[PDB]
């Protein structure tokens, strides 16, 4: 099938807004994509083959609870970002305006979803999480596995092993070449607020991989037959 | 005589007590009389052409003169292999 | 030595349920595939 | 736990169902085997996971003297324990259509299998039909007293 | 009887001393067994084919039919259909079985073109407008509109 | 000084119990009793070696 190669060189990105550069990532094949991020700080993605309106691209956007995923000619924005405030008219917290593209055009598929992926049971004291997704463009249909796992602090994505479930499956019906993801920056009124957000990327190949299911029907573990 | 040949057996319990493989000989047959009934068994799996190796699937799916060309396939593989087997195991007994 | 299956009765009681998980010598029987036992036991070749 | 034709949903065969000790992950509807064939299932209409295996069955070995010598036999269920032979019964249908042997009164286990028709008799001779794990069946006449 | 068994496996109306390997005995199945999602609703389909107008072949128009009884035989019963080209199932097994995600694809052909939505084809639509795989599985109907 | 005796069901290993399978399968004539008689002659020979 279509795999992340095994001890292979994976890009780490840091981004930051630093209160008072991010070009577009190419997509091909797949994209396993990792994070372990505090407070919710990476949301969502834009995946497409041109994402300024002129062909159809995909849009997936997460916030508190539920997902919505559209896919649209969109004109996107070169920087696309979730800004989350508090809003004196309503007392609360919640976006102000679409930010990530300037205009969406006449889209041809609309969808909605369960949230996925919170962070732990009642939080705890900064012992650290990993969220693990993989996205997959095949046949015209978008495929999305993930996991997540309590990790102690000798170092992110450690040693052991955990595989990725199926969460999503939708026929987006188009190409895909590139893609890029939603921060939420704090942007608090007394105006902005900076934070940091770091995450992960390694393409994934196709690949011929044995996998070792136990007893219990899970992969404990595998081997790269070409590694 | 009688104490080197008492000591002699005492190495014979020593070694077989010991040593993992010495008994390859006959171990070597139980494994490849395993390894080819596993093999026959993983032959059950192989589409040989079919649109499924599951013969349920086809008669789940097609009618009585389609679904014929896909259980056809399935039949005249599976008899090569079990003729492969049969003849594979009319070697081994030769050398057994 | 260590074999794998003498020919003996299998309940079917061993057949169901979780052995056939574990033991390839259900998925061999299931498919018609039968080791039979030898006409001397293992004790009739020790008197022997 | 009774042989039955099934279906679900579209998957047709044949076997007995039981309760399974297997914790399939949601996303999936059936467990398979080295064959590639399905061995559990999780029934549509109540979320529970099933065990499937295939109505009992095995070999029948038929032992004879001479035609010239008996027309009466000798029948090796063979790998059958003999308690599974009640359910061999033909109260259901069953492959063998010859339902006679199944009368029994001189059932006897071997560890071949299960053998019906053949008397056991406690001394020895040497073999003349082979049934395998030490036992032997022949033809003749058992007058002891 | 066994013995009749055995004089047909051998192929001689004398069987000589022995024991002989005969036809496997089955249990049969008891019942059969059906096991859908008790899902009740009829498919929306039947508001796709009596649609006001369908989509142009440059922008082909596709529906997921999801959660719901698929009685094909009402639909092709409410209109005349000249075709049903089924290439992974035949016509008949379709009540009898079940399926995982359902699209229709729907637009509008000259009836020449038609011939190129066969699998593997090629052509004008098939080409640059509506290519399903070599491999797919479904049916393809059409009617004169 | 032997091997494990194996017989195998020809008709059941090849066809899952199907009946359109198995009246398909006696287009191929002796082939399955052949197998079955060969099994048999290593069979037997293990309890003569
Ligand atoms: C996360 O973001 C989601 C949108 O990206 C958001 O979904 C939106 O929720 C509101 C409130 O339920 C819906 O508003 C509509 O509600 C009824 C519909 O009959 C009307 O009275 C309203 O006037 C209005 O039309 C939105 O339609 C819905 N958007 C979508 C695309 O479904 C979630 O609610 C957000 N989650 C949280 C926790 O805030
Ligand atoms: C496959 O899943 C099984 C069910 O989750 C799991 O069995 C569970 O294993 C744990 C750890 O051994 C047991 O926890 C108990 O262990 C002893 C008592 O046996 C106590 O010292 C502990 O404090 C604790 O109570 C679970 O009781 C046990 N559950 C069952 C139903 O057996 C298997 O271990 C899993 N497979 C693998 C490879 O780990
Ligand atoms: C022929 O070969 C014999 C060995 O297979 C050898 O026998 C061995 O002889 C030595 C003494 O020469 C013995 O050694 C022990 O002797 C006493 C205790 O009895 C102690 O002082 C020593 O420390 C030591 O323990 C061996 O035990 C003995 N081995 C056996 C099996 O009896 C013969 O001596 C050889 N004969 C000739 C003519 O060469
Ligand atoms: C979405 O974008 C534009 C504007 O709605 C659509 O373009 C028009 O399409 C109609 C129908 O073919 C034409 O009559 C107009 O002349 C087009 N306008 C221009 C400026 O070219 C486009 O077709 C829409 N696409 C979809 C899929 O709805
Ligand atoms: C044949 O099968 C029956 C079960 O159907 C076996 O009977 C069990 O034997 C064990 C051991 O003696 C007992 O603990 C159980 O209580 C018995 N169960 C019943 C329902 O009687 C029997 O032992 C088997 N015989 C052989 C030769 O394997
Ligand atoms: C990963 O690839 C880049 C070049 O794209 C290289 O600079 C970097 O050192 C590589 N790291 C490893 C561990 O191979
Ligand atoms: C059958 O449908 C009814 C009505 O929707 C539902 O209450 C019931 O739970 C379903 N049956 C099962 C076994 O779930
Ligand atoms: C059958 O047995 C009789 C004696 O009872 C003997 O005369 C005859 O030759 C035998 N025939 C065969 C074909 O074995
Ligand atoms: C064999 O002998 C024992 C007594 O030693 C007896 O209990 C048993 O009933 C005998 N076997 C048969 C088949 O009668
Ligand atoms: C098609 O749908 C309309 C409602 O939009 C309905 O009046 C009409 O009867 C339907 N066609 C047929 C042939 O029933």
């Amino acid at each position: 099938d279509l795999f992340l190669p095994f001890f292979s060189n994976v890009t780490w990105f840091h981004a930051i807004h630093v209160s008072g550069d991010n070009p577009v990532l190419p997509f091909n094949d797949g994209v396993y994509f990792a994070s372990t991020e505090k407070s919710n700080i990476i949301r969502g993605w834009i995946f497409g083959t041109t994402l300024d309106s002129k062909t159809q691209s995909l849009l997936i956007v997460n916030n508190a609870t539920n997902v919505v995923i559209k896919v649209c000619e969109f004109q996107f924005c070169n920087d696309p970002f979730l800004d989350v405030y508090y809003h004196k008219n309503n007392k609360s917290w919640m976006e102000s305006e679409f930010r990530v593209y300037s205009s969406a055009n006449n889209c041809t598929f609309e969808y909605v979803s369960q949230p996925f992926l919170m962070d732990l049971e009642g939080k705890q004291g900064n012992f650290k999480n990993l969220r693990e997704f993989v996205f997959k463009n095949i046949d015209g249909y978008f495929k999305i596995y993930s996991k997540h796992t309590p990790i102690n602090l000798g170092r992110d994505l450690p040693q052991g092993f955990s595989a990725l479930e199926p969460l999503v499956d939708l026929p987006i019906g188009i190409n895909i070449t590139r893609f890029q993801t939603l921060l939420a920056l704090h942007r608090s009124y007394l105006g902005w607020t900076a934070g940091a957000a770091a995450y992960y990327v390694g393409y994934l190949q196709p690949r011929t991989f044995l996998l070792k299911y136990n007893e219990n029907g899970t992969i404990t573990d595998a081997v790269d037959c070409a590694l | 005589i009688a104490n080197q040949f008492n000591s002699a057996i005492g190495k014979i319990q020593d070694s077989l007590s010991s040593t993992a493989s010495a008994l390859g000989k006959l171990q070597d047959v139980v494994n490849h009389n395993a390894q080819a009934l596993n093999t026959l068994v993983k032959q059950l799996s192989s589409k040989f052409g079919a649109i499924s190796s599951v013969l349920n699937d086809i008669l789940s799916r097609l009618d009585k003169v389609e679904a014929e060309v896909q259980i056809d396939r399935l039949i005249t593989g599976r008899l090569q292999s079990l003729q492969t087997y049969v003849t594979q195991q009319l070697i081994r007994a030769a050398e057994i | 030595v260590t074999l794998a299956d003498a020919g003996f009765i299998k309940q079917y009681g061993d057949c169901l349920g979780d052995i056939a998980a574990r033991d390839l010598i259900c998925a061999q029987k299931f498919n018609g595939l039968t080791v039979l036992p030898p006409l001397l036991t293992d004790e009739m070749i020790a008197q022997y | 736990n009774k042989c039955v034709n099934f279906n679900f949903n579209g998957l047709t065969g044949t076997g007995v169902l039981t309760e399974s000790n297997k914790k399939f992950l949601p996303f999936q509807q059936f467990g398979r085997d080295i064959a590639d064939t399905t061995d559990a299932v999780r029934d549509p209409q109540t979320l529970e996971i099933l065990d499937i295996t295939p109505c009992s069955f095995g070999g029948v070995s038929v032992i004879t003297p001479g035609t010239n010598t008996s027309n009466q036999v000798a029948v090796l269920y063979q790998g059958v324990n003999c308690t599974e032979v009640p359910v061999a019964i033909h109260a259901d249908q069953l492959t063998p259509t010859w339902r006679v042997y199944s009368t029994g009164s001189n059932v006897f286990q071997t560890r071949a299998g299960c053998l019906i028709g053949a008397e056991y008799v406690n001394n020895s001779y040497e073999c003349d039909i082979p049934i395998g794990a030490g036992i032997c069946a022949s033809y003749q006449t058992q007058t002891k007293s | 009887d066994p013995l009749s068994e055995t004089k047909c496996t051998l192929k001689s109306f004398t069987v000589e001393k022995g024991i002989y390997q005969t036809s496997n005995f089955r249990v049969q199945p008891t019942e059969s067994i059906v096991r859908f999602p008790n899902i009740t609703n009829l498919c929306p389909f039947d508001e796709v084919f009596n649609a006001t107008r369908f989509a142009s072949v440059y922008a082909w128009n596709r529906k997921r039919i999801s959660n719901c009884v698929a009685d094909y035989s009402v639909l092709y019963n409410f209109a005349p259909f000249f075709a049903f080209k089924c290439y992974g199932v035949s016509p008949t097994k379709l009540n009898d079985l079940c399926f995982t995600n359902v699209y229709a694809d729907s637009f509008v052909i000259r009836g020449n073109e038609v011939s190129q939505i066969a699998p593997g084809q090629t052509g004008n639509i098939a080409d640059y407008n509506y290519k399903l795989p070599d491999d797919f599985t479904g049916c393809v109907i059409a009617w004169n509109s | 000084v032997s091997m494990t005796k194996t017989s195998v069901d020809c008709t059941m290993y090849i066809c899952g119990d199907s009946t359109e399978c198995s009246n398909l399968l006696l287009q191929y004539g002796s082939f399955c009793t052949q197998l079955k008689r060969a099994l048999t002659g290593i069979a037997v020979e293990q309890d003569k070696n």
